[PDB]
């Protein structure tokens, strides 16, 4: 159940951060 | 109430928080899209 949700986080963070990374690239 | 729920609902929040930021940031960055040349 934790261990459910805490996979989920770990994938949304990495989403995240590939998102990130991708509105920094429009500019440069 | 207890600690393993009060541990369920932070990550339940983290993860609901996570998703609203996602979904802004893919609007952002095709509103910078579409103002791109």
């Amino acid at each position: 159940e934790a261990a459910a949700l805490r996979a989920e986080l770990r994938d949304l963070e990495l989403e995240e951060a590939r998102l990130v990374q991708e509105l920094e690239d429009v500019d440069r | 109430g207890s600690e393993g729920k009060r541990l369920t609902d932070q990550l339940r929040w983290k993860i609901m928080s996570l998703k609203m930021r996602i979904e802004q940031l893919k609007q952002t960055i095709s509103k910078l899209n579409e103002e791109m040349k």
